[PDB]
């Protein structure tokens, strides 16, 4: 896998409707491409992908 | 070019070598259009 590091998040908008009103961009530093499983580990907030 | 099997090059105008996964995937990945070309 990627030896994704140094991640931080920036939420670019957010609406709390019903469907997947926020968007947020995160920024990496990765050491090749790849796919990576993403998760959001509190229940305020999931995530579509 | 030509890295380890689970990698592609995908491009010939420099060397790019990225997941076989993102092969036909439905989005080209890099400067090169074989990503999705002739699938
Ligand atoms: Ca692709």
């Amino acid at each position: 896998a990627p030896a994704v590091t140094d991640l931080s998040c920036q939420v670019v908008v957010c609406t709390h409707s019903s469907d997947f009103g926020g968007v947020a961009t995160l920024s990496y530093k990765t050491d090749k491409p790849g796919d990576c499983a993403v998760h959001s580990h509190s229940n305020v907030a999931t995530l579509q992908e | 070019r030509t890295c380890r099997i689970h990698e592609i090059s995908c491009g010939a105008h420099s060397t790019q070598c990225i997941p076989v996964s993102w092969r036909c995937d439905g989005e080209n990945d890099c400067d090169s259009g074989e990503d999705e070309e002739n699938c």
